[PDB]
RNA sequence: GAAAGACCAAGGGUUCCUGCGCAACGUUAAUCGACGCAGGGUUAGUCGGUUCCUAAGGCGAGGCUGAAAAGCGUAGUCGAUGGGAAACAGGUUAAUAUUCCUGUACUUCUGGUUACUGCGAUGGAGGGACGGAGAAGGCUAGGCCAGCUUGGCGUUGGUUGUCCAAGUUUAAGGUGGUAGGCUGAAAUCUUAGGUAAAUCCGGGGUUUCAAGGCCGAGAGCUGAUGACGAGUCGUCUAGAUGACGAAGUGGUUGAUGCCAUGCUUCCAAGAAAAGCUUCUAAGCUUCAGGUAACCAGGAACCGUACCCCAAACCGACACAGGUGGUCGGGUAGAGAAUACCAAGGCGCUUGAGAGAACUCGGGUGAAGGAACUAGGCAAAAUGGCACCGUAACUUCGGGAGAAGGUGCGCCGGCUAGGGUGAAGGAUUUACUCCGUAAGCUCUGGCUGGUCGAAGAUACCAGGCCGCUGCGACUGUUUAUUAAAAACACAGCACUCUGCAAACACGAAAGUGGACGUAUAGGGUGUGACGCCUGCCCGGUGCCGGAAGGUUAAUUGAUG
RNA sequence: CCUUGUCGGGUAAGUUCCGACCUGCACGAAUGGCGUAACGAUGGCGGCGCUGUCUCCACCCGAGACUCAGUGAAAUUGAAAUCGCUGUGAAGAUGCAGUGUAUCCGCGGCUAGACGGAAAGACCCCGUGAACCUUUACUGUAGCUUUGCACUGGACUUUG
RNA sequence: GGCAUGCUUGAGGUUCUAACUCUGGUCCGUAAUCCGGAUCGAGGACAGUGUAUGGUGGGCAGUUUGACUGGGGCGGUCUCC
RNA sequence: GAUGUCGGCUCAUCACAUCCUGGGGCUGAAGCCGGUCCCAAGGGUAUGGCUGUUCGCCAUUUAAAGUGGUACGCGAGCUGG
RNA sequence: AGAGUACGGUAGAGGGUGGUGGAAUUUCCUGGAAGGAACACCAGUGGCGAAGGCGACCACCUGGACUGAUACUGACACUGAGGUGCGAAAGCGUGGGGAGCAAACAGGAUUAGAUACCCUGGUAGUCCACGCCG
RNA sequence: AGGGGGACGGUUACCACGGAGUGAUUCAUGACUGGGGUGAAGUCGUAACAAGGUAGCCGUAGGGGAACCUGCGGCUGGAU
């Protein structure tokens, strides 16, 4: 019974850091969305 | 050929083709290179064709299609295995150092030839323009472009026999049963090709197909409607459309052939 | 006790340790805590990363393509889960240690100086460099068995002994070249190849030699007259520390470790690239560069505490769940099962009574023995090893452990070997042969005797048989009510496809099919095998066919 | 389907089972037909052994229950001073009517009622609701294909 | 009736090369299986694409598929005398 | 804006239009047995083979194997064929 | 004397392997190209082999009898249940080929009817290698 | 006293009958089937005997309501 979060922090920056956030235009617009809604992280 | 004991439920059916003067282990290292199986999977990722994946861990032999070497002699050191193609492999030293590898073709193990603008016919081996190619002799190997390499009858046992000879061009009969117009500046190889007894070998096994990378066929009136035109029904269904494609184009009997650019150089269609 | 033990990766983030605390948190109380507050604690040339190299794959100058956004991709350059230098023992604390300290090593770099001196690429070669299975054999780690070292002399009969208990330890590295393993070897003559070149590699030709050479686990040393190894003697406060401190050998049995990336065999035919070894090019003054030697110095940065069969990770929880890999003692045993234990860890954070019905998980049961029930569901039973014996049917493999039976503890008596070993002799005077012997160890055979209700006495450990339906078989499936007769399958057939293939993903380039080529690839249906697969071409599809009639944009006569 | 057809076997007795018959509502030859060793956590039958499955339960051992100490929930709930009966009633009453019972309040149990609790019924109907599948429904359309005109030329001929 | 044939517009056939095409060879950019450029070869005014058009087209899509009814379905019914 | 099936199991409770046992009338009731109709609800009132069964058909019993109502009694009691 | 051998000489479709052929016919196409199969005449109340069986041409490795005699053996003999090989073709294996015919059939003409002989068409087969049937 | 030696004992081998498991081999029976014989012959038929109105027959495959046809090798028990 394992579950669906199985953590890894290679795989958690490679998917949702900064780098691959702002490598693709949509994901450079996600930056700008949670920066405009003043996040204090932005990525996760 | 050899037909396996029932010693296992798995054994009971399993017809081998084993040849004892196949050469036994290590490939010629400097003439081969790395191989990646994809899947079926297209460079957008998606399974381009069906019902591949998974087998052995291959390298692919660099088989010299062009023969180019001319007026070199090349004697043969060994038939290997080639885990690319159903036909055998042949290790060529020509006069001056320089292995290659060639298709085998059948009765070969230390014999010489050599391919050449007039090279000798009788040894069956030799590659040669198909204007001084005899008509009416069985070849495989034939360059459809000069220059292109062997495209035509290169699986195991394969032939195509030369027919007939006008101009620049040059006729023949093609394992298919079709007959095929191919221009006569363009290489072959005189012979047939040497594995033709792969027809016999039975699997025997689901396994055996598994490890040829070779994946399971759902038949698509096993399917629902939204997976196939062969849709659902209650119980065994017989797929109440015309038999058809999991994409709708028909399949039993409909032609799909639309080249228009090379049916000229098709004298013949299958018949 | 194959973990409820020791570790590593991940993941977490100070949870580690100490002093002070108990509100809250802790399924109760708490003086205790993974909790609060404050201090402390994580030391590296060798362990992990960075740096070097590449795989899948990602990005991608230019480029090709696309309304745009963008897609694909070459050169390139990212990306380990793989490849590339090298360290071990003993100390030490409250908490770090292959990191500190001690002792002994190893690896690589830089600057020197001296000597003779062909150096050099990202290019060419070699190498690195590799699958599955299966076996010998050689070892070592580990385990088991004595003397005397050392302490013991027994609350209860015996116990100065043939008795009891603890200890009998010691690494990397050097050195040796030990089994075994692969393999012929150099001298020269030349050469259509390794895109230029080449003294290297490859190809062809010649000269003689029996031993070259490349790899390779195991002892003894002395690494090491070192380190480790009860406690005394006194000091200071029952309890720490400074000094001293004893034996440390031999025969057995041995791996799932090492030789070994070895050998044998099988098809499904088994990573790249760098470091490395070598060759020359463009180049050099033939100083620089190269190669040894000696000397002197250096090896940065980052991680290191703690938890990991978990109360520190994933599960809202201090949650019977899940979580990759590594180690693995003893007696019984085929065993890493299992029972009991060692090293080690622990008493699972509410307890105390009481001993109703009922509920749960078990134990025994008179006489019956499936009368139960939808149904032998469940429970009961069978259970090992050796030997005997074993039906139909069969695709000759099977069925089959069919069915059924017999033996089984312990103590002697007699007897057959096997492995190791050497009191000394052959010589290659030594990391060796022959074989003494005892000792130690493994497996028999025949014969008594003996005790209990019972000897595979526990744990552990097949129930069997007879007709049948369906599916041939191993396999797969509805994560979370369906594991099946469904799906897959080998085999079979039909049909498409001549290669810029049919086909598929893509507004497209492109990619997959495939670096394949009709014995191939795609699609459809049937589903091992055996015997076979009848009739019907009207309907609808597909394939081919004349060439007539009807028919679209376009044309634009005539009215 | 009729149907537990009929006959044979197995049982004391057998709608299942086995073997037959053919009267196939409504088998049939690659939506394959009929067999078939081996196989199966497969479906149905029958036997041996074995038994608490059962006649029919008895006793026993642990964990709850019960009691005391500490901690301390949940669904539900209009309000409650919350009986039986027989009638009545939006048609099955604790509450109306008539009438019988009945001091006040716990605890342990058992579940007949409270049309008990849980989920704005899943069946059924409804809606000019939805979704997804099908096709020989309608209307389209990607794809494939045909021709005209472009890109697109000359040069002879068969030919008008 | 028509004659030879120049000047020419329509449908064939095989041919020619110079459009176009090549997921052929060879050079160069270049240290590149991309890409261009050069050239050799092949096909060749075909193929292919744009646009217009006929055909096919559940591959995909937006939908429709009535009411009455002693529940609904089946049947009957629906306007007028 | 939910009153969750048929049968078995377990437990029942009432009716009498009585299956048995008890009291009677008439008989085409000799007796043994019966037929039929009154009166009577106190207590009793099978076990199995088949089938999911209720029933039913059968085997063997019994003094007898009654007929009904109770949401075709009973799933906050069970099972789930 | 029966039976055997040492010596040639021919006769002989013995039998098998590989090739080389030809005309038809058949199949294409502009008389050539293509491949299957049996080989007119020589053909014989002829040969050959225990038997079954077997003909174009050609070599190649190989049988048994006849006869001409000459040598030698010294009955070594014939027959033979069982036993053991070897036996026409349709077959059905286990793989290929591909002409004509043709088993399997579809109709055509025919009869109460063809399911028949006649007519238009064609896969298994003959061929090959090993093996089985006997 | 006792000893020797007997007798009943004790239990050891042997075995008939009996038991159990699993097979063989025979005999009777068996729903239902498949041919065979003899009848009586209703019937599609004409299959053979003549050159039997398609010459028969044999082997074998193959095929078909039947008494029946083609093929390949086979035989005249075939005649003008």
């Amino acid at each position: 019974m394992k579950r669906t979060f199985q953590p890894s922090t290679l795989k958690r920056a490679r998917v949702h850091g900064f780098r691959a956030r702002m490598a693709t235009k949509n994901g450079r617009q996600v930056l700008s969305r949670r920066r405009a809604k003043g996040r204090k992280r932005l990525t996760v | 050929i050899v037909k396996c004991k029932p010693t296992s439920a798995g054994r009971r059916f399993v017809v081998k083709v084993v040849n004892q003067e196949l050469h036994k282990g290590a490939p010629y290292a400097p003439l081969l290179e790395k191989k990646s199986k994809s899947g079926g999977r297209n460079n957008n990722g998606r399974i381009t064709t069906r019902h591949i994946g998974g087998g052995h861990k291959q390298h692919y032999r660099l088989v010299d299609f062009r023969r180019n070497k001319d007026g070199i002699p090349a004697i043969v050191e060994r038939v290997e295995y080639d885990p690319n193609r159903t036909a055998h492999i042949a290790l060529l030293k020509y006069a001056d150092g320089e292995r290659r590898y060639i298709i085998a073709p059948k009765g070969v193990a230390a014999g010489d030839q050599l391919i050449s603008g007039i090279g000798a016919p009788i040894k069956a081996g030799n590659s040669m323009p198909l204007r001084n190619i005899p008509v009416g002799s069985t070849v495989h190997g034939i360059e459809l472009k000069p220059g292109k390499g062997a495209q035509i009858a290169r699986s195991a046992g394969a032939s195509a026999q030369l027919v007939a000879r006008e101009g620049a061009y040059v006729t023949l009969r093609l394992r298919s049963g079709e007959m095929r117009k191919v221009l006569a500046e363009c290489r072959a190889t005189l012979g047939e090709v040497s594995n033709s007894e792969h027809s016999l070998r039975s699997l025997g096994k689901a396994g055996a197909t598994r490890w040829r990378g070779v994946r399971p066929t759902v038949r698509g009136v096993a399917m629902n409607p939204v997976d196939h035109p062969h849709g659902g029904g209650e119980g065994r269904t017989s797929a109440g459309r015309h038999p058809v494609s999991p994409w709708g184009l028909q399949t039993k009997g409909k032609k799909t052939r639309s080249n228009k650019r090379t049916d000229n150089m098709i004298v013949r269609r299958r018949k």
